């Protein structure tokens, strides 16, 4: 399953800066083109890491799970403030923070 | 045109040798190669497959082993069968089919590729040529081992690692003080043995807390990954090897886990390890009469390694006796008696202080200087000796020909290094703002009920909470309460961030539970940029924290959180820093003050200190700035005092109300650093601090460095070489490249390179403020790398090219020839630094004249252009018999240019071994530190070097064909 | 781009067509929509088509662009750039012959 978080590889933390520890948007904040509008995260399988890259990813924190983001951005040249945000959760899925 | 039975090559992988064409569909070929066995099928389309046809003049071998010479070969329904003279039985007419051809046919000197078909690219042989001559000048660089490591240009270290790193099996003891470097030096001697090929296995024996920290900084410092040994890895290399530790080069393991069993500790022994680095081995407690079971590991493993380094620190304010438990450790026969030592030490000792008034520049009488004058036992001392206490013209030559003399005579300097504070320069001074602001009325009432409750209750414990005010305020107010909306330090925070916009500010608070509410506040009451750095994060996270605070001006304006700090590459360019709070020990406080003060920065230290009205932090301010002066001057008198004051201030925190006996509580504090200051600076040994920063030609070192990093054509041919091999390089463009693989890369795995793609960047201030980034310089790994993969490759040894110019003659013929000039020696040796393999471009004309000296590669290459696949292929055998010739012309020639390169190398190379091996010479002769394998080995180098030298080769490397038209 | 001129038109004759066509499409299915490699044979296949990523095959035991001409022995698609999987084409053998409906109606 994809995620969430707000932990997403390889975008600064300036992109984060404007998200939620939940990876949602705070409402009224102001966005432009190319801002990241929500926080997703796209699985990776088969890594294969070499053994030593394996204690490097333990100690470094590195995710192999991740190395993809579907993070969802504002669509180029749109910038408004975000007024709402909503949340819809299936059965047997955590409510996030926004929720 | 496939059919079964021939033999052909792959233009690539010619590793693999001929290959023999056993079976033909429509759209593919199959070729066997008995090489290994293996059959690759191919498409006949694009055929990237070579046909394999000798020519009059070449030597083939037969499956049966014997060897022949081909004279005229018949085809015949897609057969070739060779005709030719059989040398080792003298028989004529022999025939051989070429499918007994042998498989050991490799990528012969280029002449017998012309006869390839298609060859290989324009730009490739152009990046052959380019890497073999900026390979081959950068071998011979003069501080090689010293540009690559991820750190500042700091003159004492790169002297340090300078001295060090060129020895051979070097036993040194590291005493620099706490918090200078000595893990740096460490790892910078480390890259010099390593990248010098004097070292090969290395053996880092560190207590399990700074296991990982080790892995780390040698990973990105200096690019070199080492293997942690546990239990489990123990057991996992004990089912590959005999020995565990020969299945990796470098090593990581704890001194607990390496006196686990005996049967470890002596295959530990065994390993053959070239080096053996200990930190912290003040830890190891020696008695003459009864050493601890922990010291006698090391000393069983110090004995079986050649060269040892120990690092460790020396405080208490005691001397380098005890150190002694450690240099016998390091020379157990020059050190084998405390008491020698002892004599030494105090016989010096006035001597010494005598020195600090010399250089200090004061005068020293008879009496003082026939002692020094019974120190250098010499009769010539006077005329010297008097010129520089006069203050004559020559005055400063004089004293530091004296001093330059004393370092020689110096016990144990040429062994120990210790380089202090206070004979360093560079650091930033630091001013102090402090800033008194009212206790708001919500944290007194919340406290003072504490206070009343608080009846039977330790001061100790009164003051660790009372400290923190808003941890309280949770218990009364409830908890999380929103104390950041009245705490007038959060708005004091504010309005000087606010008004200070362009301004980047490091800020420090006690615990990360406030710093993230800190964060919070900033945020949403003021729209500050300020990034945590706390303990609970992660290696990456934390780093692209650091990366967000080191953008110029579009990033983070604040950081930080609780201690965590170590991070080696430091925030060179932040000079502003306020303390949100004060930490109870001074330890943790010069630290924190540390994570900045370094050499390096921008401008001078401004430290604001915004404290709440009558609390403990403002009693902490009274205390650290007038009694200890801790924030404007670093002397570290600290830990002493606060020992001799804790019980008696603590009441003094506890209870601010009792105000009298704290006036006199800061004059003693005061009294005591004056004290301390004083004696210390009066134990100091300036002998060998000077001895151990290096001086003026360690900072002319370090400046030359510093010239050299500025490097443009280093990125330009980075830029080349990769491109080429197929690195996507996208350019974020902040001083930063972001290196991806891409489908069209040129090797099975980059050793280095992930699919995840590596930032690197050039700057080394920006590898600084970006530890997430490699720092590339020629001596680091991903260039020597590519440059290996390539040299030892064939691609760009072979291609042709046509010329169109008005101004010369048609269908004339120019030859380039790259011979390489090599030597065959024992990495061990360094050869490298005398006779790396080196080019030697010629471009030969159809009678044979050189024009390489007149005509630069550059220039001639840039009007030049590439042909097609097929007309091109046997556009190179219409000069088969031509090119023959020319060759011959130039093999007078490149024995006249190698025979110079020879005699100028090996006269080279003949100076400075014997000026070194004179020096060393004296220095036995002066010091007797200098062991008898020492001198053996430069002098068994020096021949060595002269032998492989006077068997050096050369050997065709590259080969360009030049054929002009006007079409 | 070669300079061409006269853009012939005729009949495409069965052996010309089998000599247009890089492999025989045996079975309908495309890809696993599982797992979105596609079929070891279908109406798109690595193996008669070309590799879906340049220079490299299905199975992933040559991927490096040395190899340019090798077909990897598990998965028999040749190591090329993917832009070829835009020119090549299939062909399917009729059990019935079949007549062409533009030359029909
Ligand atoms: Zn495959």
């Amino acid at each position: 399953p994809e995620e969430i978080t707000a932990d997403i590889p390889n975008v600064g933390e300036a992109a984060l800066s404007k998200l939620d520890e939940s990876g949602i948007v705070y409402i009224g904040a102001e966005v432009t083109g190319g801002d990241i509008l929500v926080g997703k995260v796209t699985p990776k399988g088969e890594t294969q890491l070499t053994p030593e890259e394996k204690l490097l990813r333990a100690i470094f924190g590195e995710k192999a799970s991740d190395v993809k983001d579907s993070s969802l951005r504002v669509p180029n040249g749109v910038s408004g403030t975000v007024i709402d945000v909503q949340v819809f959760t299936r059965d047997g899925v955590e409510k996030d923070k926004r929720a | 045109p496939f059919t079964l039975g021939q033999r052909w090559i792959s233009d690539t992988e010619s590793e693999l040798g001929l290959g023999t064409v056993v079976a033909v569909d429509a759209r593919t070929v199959t070729l066997l190669f008995p090489s290994t066995g293996e059959n690759r099928l191919y498409a006949r389309s694009d055929s990237p497959v070579t046909r394999v046809m000798f020519n009059p003049g070449d030597t083939i071998t037969s499956h049966d082993g014997w060897q022949m010479q081909v004279e005229e070969v018949k085809e015949e329904n897609g057969l070739l069968t060779y005709i030719g003279t059989r040398l080792d039985t003298e028989e004529s007419g022999v025939a051989l089919r070429e499918v007994f051809l042998d498989s050991k046919l490799v990528f012969s000197k280029p002449q017998d590729r012309l006869f390839a078909g298609q060859i290989d690219r324009m730009d490739r042989f152009a990046l052959r040529y380019r890497a073999r001559k900026y390979s081959s000048e950068q071998f011979r660089m003069p501080y090689s081992g010293l540009r690559g490591q991820r750190t500042s240009l700091i003159p004492h270290q790169l002297n340090i690692a300078h001295d060090v790193g060129r020895r051979h099996a070097p036993r040194v003891l590291l005493a620099d003080e706490v918090g200078l470097g000595k893990t740096i030096e460490a790892g910078m001697i480390l890259h010099q043995q390593l990248l010098s090929g004097a070292a090969e296995r290395v053996l880092i024996i560190v207590p399990e807390t700074l296991q990982h920290q080790w892995l780390v900084e040698m990973l990105r410092r200096f690019n070199l990954r080492f293997a942690l040994f546990d239990d489990e890895r123990y057991a996992e290399a004990q089912h590959d090897a005999y020995n565990p530790f020969d299945t990796e080069q470098l090593v990581i393991c704890s001194l607990d886990f390496a006196r686990r069993s005996k049967q470890r500790l002596e295959h530990l022994c065994e390993a053959e390890w070239d080096l053996l680095v200990v930190d912290e081995a003040h830890h190891l407690v020696w008695s003459e009469d009864a050493p601890s079971r922990e010291y006698q590991a090391i000393e069983q493993l110090a004995e079986h390694v050649p060269g040892v380094l120990l690092l460790t620190a020396t405080p208490e304010q005691l001397g380098m006796e005890s150190h002694f438990a450690r240099l016998r450790l390091l020379d157990p026969n020059r050190f084998h008696d405390f008491a020698q030592f002892v004599e030494e030490q105090k016989n010096y000792r006035p001597v010494a202080d005598a020195v600090a008034m010399l250089l200090a520049g004061n005068k020293l009488s008879n009496d003082e200087l026939n002692m020094l004058g019974e120190m250098i036992g010499e009769q010539d001392i006077e005329p010297l000796l008097q010129a520089a206490n006069s203050d004559s013209e020559d005055a400063q030559s004089a004293r530091q020909e004296l001093v330059s003399m004393l370092m020689d005579r110096h016990g144990t300097s040429r062994v120990l290094f210790r380089n202090t504070r206070n004979g360093v320069k560079g650091f930033p001074k630091r001013e102090l703002h402090t800033i008194k602001l009212p206790l708001p009325t919500q944290y007194q009432t919340a406290i003072k009920v504490s206070g009343i409750m608080g009846a039977r209750k330790s001061a100790e414990d009164r003051a660790r909470d009372m400290l923190y005010p808003e941890r309280i305020y949770q218990e009364f107010e409830g908890d999380n309460a929103t104390w950041w909306n009245f705490d007038p330090r959060v708005e004091w925070l504010m309005g000087y961030l606010t008004s200070h916009r362009s301004q980047k500010v490091l800020v420090i608070c006690a615990k990360a539970a406030t710093a993230l509410q800190l964060e919070q506040v900033l945020r949403e009451r003021e729209g500050i940029r300020a990034a945590v750095f706390h303990e609970g994060m992660s290696i990456i996270e934390r780093d692209r924290a650091a990366a967000w605070f080191a953008e110029e001006d579009t990033g983070a304006q604040v950081l930080l959180c609780s201690e965590i700090g170590s991070e080696g590459r430091n925030f060179q360019f932040a000079s502003h820093m306020v303390m949100f709070d004060l930490p109870f020990n001074p330890d943790l406080l010069e630290q924190r003050i540390g994570r900045l003060d370094r050499i390096g920065q921008a401008h001078d230290i401004q430290i604001h200190v915004p404290y709440l009205e009558k609390t403990a932090q403002s009693v902490l301010v009274r205390w650290y700035h007038e009694g200890l002066d801790a924030f404007e001057h670093t002397c570290p008198t600290g830990r002493t005092i606060y020992d001799s004051v804790y019980n008696d201030l603590i009441n003094y925190l506890a209870s601010p109300d009792q105000t009298e006996g704290f006036d006199d509580l800061i004059k003693n504090c005061r009294e005591q650093h004056e004290a301390l200051k004083a004696q210390l600076e009066q134990g100091r040994d300036r002998l060998l601090e000077i001895h151990s920063n290096g001086g003026e030609k360690a900072q002319a070192l370090a400046e030359s460095i510093e010239e050299q990093d500025d490097d443009t054509n280093l990125i330009a041919f980075a830029m080349n070489l990769f491109d080429i091999i197929g690195i996507n390089q996208d350019d974020r463009g902040d001083n930063m490249i972001v290196l991806t693989p891409s489908d069209h890369m040129l090797v099975p795995d980059f050793p280095g390179l992930s699919e995840d793609g590596i930032t690197i960047t050039f700057d080394r201030e920006v590898a600084l403020a970006r530890e997430d980034a490699q720092f590339i310089t020629w001596e680091h790994p991903l260039i020597r790398n590519g440059l290996d993969l390539i040299l030892s490759g064939d691609t760009g040894s072979s291609t042709i090219s046509l010329l169109k110019n008005k101004a010369l003659p048609v269908g004339t013929l120019l030859v380039e020839l790259i011979y390489v000039v090599e030597a065959q020696a024992p990495k061990q040796l360094q050869l490298n630094r005398f006779l790396p393999p080196t080019p030697v471009r010629m471009l030969l004309d159809k009678n044979g004249n050189n024009l390489a000296a007149q005509v630069e590669f550059e220039t001639f290459n840039r009007q030049l252009n590439a042909v097609n696949r097929h007309t091109g292929s046997k556009l190179v055998n219409a000069v088969q018999q031509d090119v023959h010739a020319i060759l011959q012309l130039g093999e007078a020639q490149i024995e006249k240019s190698a025979r110079a390169l020879i005699d100028a190398a090996r006269n080279e190379a003949d100076e400075k071994l014997s000026a070194e091996l004179s020096r060393l010479e004296a220095l036995r002769a002066v010091n007797p530190n200098i062991r008898d394998d020492e001198l053996t080995a430069i002098e068994s180098n020096r021949q060595q070097v002269m032998e492989s030298l006077d068997q050096a080769g050369w050997r065709l490397d590259a080969l360009r064909l030049i054929v002009v038209t006007h079409q | 781009t070669e300079e061409f001129d006269a853009i012939k038109i005729a009949l495409a004759s069965p052996d010309m067509i089998r000599s247009w066509s890089f492999g025989e499409v045996k079975k309908p299915e495309t890809i696993n929509y599982r797992t979105f490699k596609p079929e070891r044979d279908g109406l798109f296949c690595a193996r008669i088509f070309g590799p879906v990523k340049d220079y490299e095959c299905l199975c992933g035991k040559y991927k490096r662009l040395k190899h340019r001409g090798v077909i990897c022995e598990k998965c028999g698609v040749e190591v090329t750039q993917t832009k070829v999987r835009r020119e090549r084409m299939g062909h399917i053998e009729l059990a019935s012959p079949t007549a062409h409906i533009w030359f029909l109606k």
